[PDB]
């Protein structure tokens, strides 16, 4: 009947008799009070995964089904809080007091509900904003090796998100809690906390919570995009999600696959990533853009999980420790990085300048590869080498210091037209900041023209302002 | 017929037990329709494809939709035939899922339409024809250096962000604009955003009415993403068998078809092979590409795109598909990041129909001279980098001078670039291509600045752009 | 209540509790038998439950050698997990996994407090963080990757690279100065190293501030598994109930997961990764998560991680890399070159290397050193392919200074006075940054490269060059 005894217990997994009316995915509750999900139905047993501290369960304990699927509480009051995958606060400060709940297992917006991506997502990082643009609804992947300045990009984009009316959810999977506290403090000291929500899944929390964490992340962004606001979602690690699912599948005795991963990995990651979209004007115009992270050993981005995620995403940002220790930060590989919304998700002046910038960088990328060996060369090769060197020099910027788009396009215009020819390479970094200060004090009208028009100012005014600053610099 | 009851659920996999013993055959279709009796139960509609028999009247089935909410003891009903996509004139200008039900809100196909089982025995040896007919695309690079063939399979290879989807979409538009033949598009696990953008772009183009589209979405179980290509092929099959004309079949990506096959094998419990791939790969690829054959009546030409995972042409899926191609066109990221659009590498793209007697001797001579100049330029670029263009002698100077122009003129603007750069686009017939390339080879336009050749169509457009620039 | 043993397979035993009562997971069981005849052997054993089975059956991991067990023997149930004696009494003494003392000096009475070893980790609100630098006097760590008080420190390296030398040098330097309780727990390390360290600590008198627990590698997997948890349990009381700062030293924690896989193969878990048990990350995360610094108390933990075949790609080091605030990697090639220690300058960086924490000049010197070392790292490949004569003048200067910079990072150590007979030195941070700035600006162009080898302070470089006769 509906009641049934537990016949096995181990490693967060149980098996039960009876339960002849259970449903796949149904929440099931024990006498200990811990919750779990039924995942496998057999001829006379049910495979249960436990969402909590399981050590208390013993053989002969009666287990009963709740009768519902897991629902994440949703509300406007969650903003600024730190929450589990379950709807329970872990920050203290009492209950969060949500309005209502939404099932995690839900269907995605299909064709003729979406619309083309046409409005940018500002990160404040010159290299990615110029050469690899992102627009709302775009599912941009970021991938690299350990400790290569990955999370600095997401933190900078969340800090710069203050400009645009977007909730920036941060979901941490399988990480140490002290890192969660450190990133929360880094967000709070820069004032970004009031428009952010942090979801934390500890490395020591039972694996099914790590299995369900990204769905609890998408639930809130989905509710907000239904309400009509823009949303940004960041996953700090999908590889740990894959490891948790592999472990929880292998304990269930499901057949393995390419690297002991079960057969459902691509199904699960596509189910997660397909909810990110850009709803049509009719629906309300919301957007749920995503920035998943993937960890890779020794930059072997050809491994199974990176291949899956790169075939699911609409672009990648390849980060390498080689450029990181080369002195070029953030270490973004322009050649291997691609984005398939490149022309639509930018303002017109950004497109106009960035096209020529990318052309110059592309030429230098091939010339520099072996021009270094030859000491003596003809003058035009020297000119192209210097152009590439100054190009790469300008892109360098300070950490936790996002730059407004208009100063980006002004300094990139200074770069592309060759105004930096006189400046020795070392002076360029000081030139950028002093140029910013000079345009702040004197050349404000250009910034007014850009902010109002959303297009490049008249050539004469920009040229006069840049040369006027160049007069003072030494 | 008699109902069957569920016994097991393991995600996409489901098992049924037909107690009385009248079992369905392999590849059949099973329907699950449930209405909740208590407030605890859910309503679900599910399609199941049989894959194996396990004895004791039990069968093992792969689901085409999400299996959440299943309950043991619910009845399953057997259709008695494979999944049957409705076909005929009712399928033109619409979008369908793997099951052949309309995704578009424009309406629902009625019972009047004839239905074709997707799974069908292949054409036999005696039926097939051997004649060769060239297909004109109007693209200078494709028409000049890699002609496509009616009934033959054409492959598009390249990395990410190089324009394979742009090329296939603009080729669909060009074919429907000029040749006017029917076409069918199958999206195997296409990005929902890209599918919707393609639908809107084709609707604006006025081409949808002539074509037909079927989509298998990424968020669906791997079995549906596998079977979507077969349902598209069944649409083209009915068009070719009854209407007897030159149908075309476009397939978004075979890579995801192979991946879905591997996932279904892993779920079913078969031992892996090669690089984690399913034991039966060559067979499935062979079937999917051998039902696409040109009989005497109709061609069913196909253009197919494939992604290279790590820039290595050795992964089992690219190799198996590589074995089956008549013409291969590979796209390079360096060309895509250069100003040269489209990004097609001339030297590495080949077609077995480039024989002089098939295309004509003038076409062969001009193509050979073009490739010779390109090879000499590629070799000379290394010297140019260190010592410059002035060090090499006059013959090398003239060779590189012509080579730069030929690389530029291989590019052209097209109608789909309206979104990306706002230019109208051009269409160049093959004779104009060979004329222009012969002219640039003979060098009547040595005086013209090189920039005039960058993105125009006909050579008189080079003349007009040279007039414009001054 | 008692249960009867029915199976024994190496480390694993199988008890059956037919009385109608079952032990919970992690419970401890007692085996005591008196030989009834000359054939039987007297045995004393303890079994911890790890899994459950249907017929009252439970699978238990044995803590000691299983030889001599007979089916049908009776197992006593303690009804509680493994209890460890913790308190002020533990200082000085040495204990085994079960909590029994090892030294013959004395015994622990019943009056002493004993508390279980298994418990949940601290919550989010209890944690706290700070950026205070923890000076070690080692040039590499101080200048290129500073450690932090209260931050986890990790040492990575293969067999025979110099890992233990760092452990002993750090323990000497910091334990001589800090007034914090120290807990040492060797996980499967050589017993001779434990005995030598015990003699050294008796010479240093620090034993009154130290408590020690040992799990030898020759001991069955269970002891190597639970010993780190026991040491952590003692450090837990010292951190929280006493409210005193504590330091936890652990050697080669990898043996924990090695023993876990040893017993997991017998436990019937399907294989995964490179033979590793499926539950690797959960257990390792539990153990590492319990080692945290709260507001009640702080734990500065220095650990060492063995790498199976000198390849960091292995899943256990990869999982460990995520749980560390500071990491220094040891490379065999540096050991072969003669540069000691073997910390690689281009792969070690702590969370504390920020301009505000260390100061502007320190950060700039560190980053210029790293840049120059990377440039040399590519120049060596260039030299191998092209030769050492084709480099440019500035490239010659870059290599010239890179050689001296990588040489100066070597330091004469304290504990190495036994191995080689040199005094040893303790270098302040300010001296490190000043010397590195001086060499970076090329003030010592004249000095030979060897003068920079194995010296404490730059004045010793000058003295060594004087000894050379320069
Ligand atoms: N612009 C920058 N300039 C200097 N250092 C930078 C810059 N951006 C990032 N970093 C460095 O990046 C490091 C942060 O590590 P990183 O963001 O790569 O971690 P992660 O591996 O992504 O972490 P997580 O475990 O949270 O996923 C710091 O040491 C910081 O100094
Ligand atoms: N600073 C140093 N100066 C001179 N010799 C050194 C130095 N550091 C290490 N060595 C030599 O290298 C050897 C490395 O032994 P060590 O015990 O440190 O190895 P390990 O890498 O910790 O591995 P294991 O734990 O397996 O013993 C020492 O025995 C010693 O001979
Ligand atoms: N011929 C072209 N004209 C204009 N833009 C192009 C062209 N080829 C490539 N692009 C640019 O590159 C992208 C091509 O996307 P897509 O065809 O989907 O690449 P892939 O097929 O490699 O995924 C477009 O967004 C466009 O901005
Ligand atoms: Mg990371
Ligand atoms: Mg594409
Ligand atoms: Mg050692």
């Amino acid at each position: 009947s509906d009641v049934g005894t537990v016949i096995q217990v181990g490693d967060g997994i149980a098996r039960a008799h009876g339960l002849d009316n259970v449903m796949s995915g149904e929440l099931v509750e024990f006498a200990n009070g811990v919750m779990g999900m039924a995942l496998n139905l057999e001829e006379n047993n049910v495979g249960i995964v436990i969402l909590g501290p399981y050590t208390g369960i013993k053989e002969g304990d009666e287990v009963r089904r709740t009768g519902r699927i897991m629902e994440v509480p949703v509300g406007e009051a969650l903003i600024g809080r730190v929450v589990n995958p379950l709807g329970q606060p872990v920050d203290g400060l009492g209950p969060v007091e949500t309005t209502e709940t939404r099932p995690i297992e839900s269907r995605a917006p299909g064709v003729m509900d979406r619309r083309s991506v046409h409005e940018p997502l500002q990160t404040g990082i010159k290299a990615i904003d110029a050469l690899v643009p992102i627009g709302r609804g775009q599912r941009e992947l970021i991938i690299g090796d350990r400790q290569t300045g990955k999370t600095s990009v997401a933190i900078d984009t969340i800090i710069n998100q203050k400009d645009q009316n977007m909730i920036s959810i941060y979901v941490a999977i399988g990480q140490k809690e002290s890192t969660v506290r450190t990133v929360v403090e880094t967000l709070r000291k820069h004032g970004a906390l009031d428009y952010t929500i942090v979801v934390t899944a500890s490395a020591s929390q039972p694996a099914p919570l790590l299995f369900l964490a990204p769905y609890a992340g998408v639930a809130m962004g989905e509710y907000f995009m239904y309400k009509g606001k823009h949303v940004l979602v960041v996953y700090d690690d999908l590889s740990k999600q894959a490891a948790a699912y592999r472990e929880l599948s292998l304990l269930l005795r499901r057949p393995p696959g390419r690297e002991a991963y079960p057969g459902d990995i691509f199904y699960l990651h596509s189910r997660l990533l397909e909810r990110a979209a850009k709803l049509s004007d009719a629906k309300g115009g919301g957007s749920l853009t995503a920035l998943p992270f993937v960890e890779t050993q020794a930059g072997d981005i050809s491994a199974y999980i990176p291949t899956n995620v790169i075939s699911i995403t609409d672009g990648q940002i390849f980060l390498q420790s080689d450029l990181f220790f080369s002195g070029v930060r953030p270490a973004i590989n322009a050649g291997l990085s691609v984005s398939r919304v490149g022309g639509a998700a930018q303002i017109k002046a950004m497109k106009k300048v960035a096209g020529t910038l990318r052309l110059d960088l592309a030429a230098y990328r091939e010339l520099e590869a072996f021009a270094q060996f030859g000491s003596d060369l003809d003058k035009a090769t020297q000119a192209k080498l210097a152009r590439g060197a100054r190009t790469v020099e300008v892109l360098k910027q300070d950490l936790h210091q996002p730059i407004p788009v208009e100063k980006q396009v002004l300094i990139i215009y200074a770069l592309t037209r060759g105004f930096l020819d006189d400046i020795p390479v070392e002076d360029v970094r000081r030139f950028e900041k002093e140029f910013y200060l000079f345009l702040d004090q004197n050349g404000q009208h250009l910034l007014e023209h850009i902010r109002t028009t959303k297009d490049l100012p008249n050539e004469d005014d920009l040229n006069k302002a840049i040369e006027a600053f160049k007069k003072t610099f030494v | 017929m008699t109902r069957g009851r569920v016994i097991q659920v393991m995600g996409p996999v489901v098992d049924v037990k037909f107690e009385n013993g009248h079992l369905p055959a392999i590849y059949n279709a099973l329907k699950i329709q449930h209405k909740a009796r208590n407030e605890n139960e859910v309503d679900i509609d599910l399609t199941l494809e049989v894959a194996l028999h396990l004895g004791d009247d039990t069968v093992r089935t792969i689901a085409m939709a999400s299996t959440d909410g299943l309950i043991r003891g619910m009845e399953v009903i057997d259709t008695g035939a494979p999944i049957s996509v409705p076909v005929g004139e009712v399928t033109l200008g619409r979008v369908f899922n793997v099951l052949g039900e309309p995704i578009d809100l424009e309406g629902d196909i009625p019972a009047d339409a004839r239905r074709d089982p997707i799974h069908r025995p292949a054409p036999k040896f005696e039926e097939l024809a051997t004649e060769v007919e060239i297909l004109e695309t109007g693209i200078k690079v494709v028409d000049l250096l890699a002609p496509y063939i009616k009934g033959g399979k054409i492959g598009l290879f390249g990395g990410a962000g190089v324009g394979k989807t742009v090329l296939i979409q603009e080729l669909i538009h060009n074919i429907a604009q000029e040749h006017g033949g029917i076409s069918v598009f199958a999206g195997v696990g296409e990005r929902t955003r890209e599918g919707n953008d393609l639908y809107h772009e084709m609707k604006d183009s006025g081409v949808i009415s002539k074509t037909a589209m079927v989509f298998g979405q990424m968020n669906e179980p791997p079995g549906a993403r596998m079977r979507v290509a077969l349902t598209g092929l069944t649409m083209a099959e009915y068009f070719r068998d009854e209407q007897g004309q030159d149908v075309l079949l476009f397939i978004d990506n075979i890579f995801r078809f192979t991946q879905a096959g591997s996932e279904v094998s892993a779920l079913l419990g078969r031992m892996p092979s090669a690089v984690g791939y399913q034991p039966t790969l060559a067979t499935e690829m062979g079937q999917l590409q051998e039902r696409i054959t040109s009989t005497a009546k109709g061609s069913i030409t196909s253009i197919q795109a494939i992604y290279v995972p790590a820039d290595d042409y050795t992964d089992p899926a690219p190799a198996t598909t590589f074995s089956h191609l008549d013409a291969t066109t590979n796209l390079e990221r360096k060309l895509a990041e250069m100003g040269i659009y489209p990004a097609v590498d001339p030297l590495a793209s080949t077609s077995r129909a480039l024989a002089p007697e098939i295309v004509g001797e003038e076409h062969y001579q001009v193509a050979r001279k073009v490739q010779q100049t390109l090879q000499r330029y590629k070799e000379l670029q290394d010297i140019i980098a260190i010592l410059g263009m002035d060090e090499l002698s006059d013959e090398d100077k003239l060779v590189v001078h012509r080579a730069r122009r030929i690389q530029f003129f291989l590019s052209q603007n097209f109608h789909v670039a309206e979104q990306f750069t706002g230019q109208p686009g051009s269409y160049v017939p093959v004779k104009e291509t060979v004329r222009g390339f012969k002219e640039i080879l003979e060098g009547k336009y040595d005086h013209l600045p090189e920039d005039a050749f960058r993105l125009v169509g006909r050579i008189e457009e080079v003349v007009e752009k040279a007039k414009a620039m001054g």
